[PDB]
């Protein structure tokens, strides 16, 4: 198994993961799969780390669970349908519109 | 999904390394031991981000290594059932399209790409009635419908509303405006 025990975890956005992998690539050569991960992460990060983490915090401040807030920051929904894609088999948030305003606010 | 995990462990440091920086040596050992590993519950270990704590070394008889208790941070990729993802098509065959999700790829079986009669063109997947095309390089939004990680197979689908090649989704939005 990986270690003796997992003390805790935190879901991270693709944007933050991309910067974390960038740092890893600076200390040594990456394996093929690590390289694929870096390529994917850099291509699908829609904001820099700072902004992505700021967006997740704003969403969390509204009571949105961490995992979902991160997914929203990764996707950057532009309308209700995008939110419906995220909230699969889940009822849309009563704050659906506010979320879109904030997402359309990474500005 | 991507996660940063805090892990407690015990790292074995060989005597040949006693003169080198402890933290750097421990980090190197952890990288060689865990990076690249794929665990059903944890996911794919992408990087040992940092070592946050290293306790005093313990030595046991018959062994010349120093065992140090440690806490390290690691970045992992973990696919989750019914998860909404976005990725790039890296291969298109007669039985489907492979999509990169990070260190692992998912497969959209040919019959789960679009609601239309499709055919593989050796010279991309094309829809006969819609004219929609999916080829290497395209970006897609899909949902994970099957996961089998072996320390692997990740099945994807776009045959649900709000899923598909990003351009198809953008077009739909334009029509609905």
């Amino acid at each position: 198994m990986i270690g003796k025990k997992i003390l805790g975890e935190r879901y991270v956005t693709v944007s933050e993961a991309a910067e974390i992998m960038y740092n890893r690539a600076q200390i040594g050569e990456l394996s093929y799969e690590q390289g694929c991960a870096l390529d994917y992460l850099q291509k699908f990060a829609k904001l820099d780390k700072e902004e992505a983490k700021k967006l997740v915090e704003e969403l969390i401040s509204l009571g949105i669970d961490e995992k979902t807030a991160v997914k929203i920051a990764d996707i950057l929904p532009e309308d209700l349908d995008d939110l419906r894609a995220i909230y699969y088999k889940r009822e849309l948030p009563e704050n659906a519109e506010e979320i879109l305003e904030i997402v359309r606010k990474y500005i | 999904m991507y996660k940063i995990l805090e892990i407690a462990d015990v790292v074995k440091v060989p005597p040949e390394e006693f003169g080198k920086d402890l933290k750097e040596t421990v980090k190197k050992i952890l990288m060689e031991k865990y990076e690249g590993r794929l665990d059903k519950d944890v996911g794919f270990v992408l990087s040992i981000v940092d070592v946050k704590d290293i306790g005093e070394g313990k030595v046991v008889h018959g062994d010349g290594s120093a065992y140090h208790p440690v806490v390290f941070e690691t970045l992992v990729y973990i696919p989750e059932m019914y998860e909404l993802i976005e990725g790039e098509v890296v291969d298109v065959v007669e039985f489907g399209s492979f999509v990169r999700l990070g260190p692992l790829d998912g497969l959209i079986h040919v019959s789960q790409i679009m609601d239309d009669y499709v055919s593989y063109d050796p010279k991309a997947i094309i829809g006969k009635e819609t004219g929609k095309v999916l080829e290497i390089g395209d970006y897609v939004r899909a949902r994970i419908v099957a996961i089998s990680l072996k320390a692997s197979k990740i099945a994807l689908t776009m045959r649900q509303p709000y899923l598909g090649k990003l351009e198809w989704i953008e077009e739909e939005k334009a029509k609905k405006q």
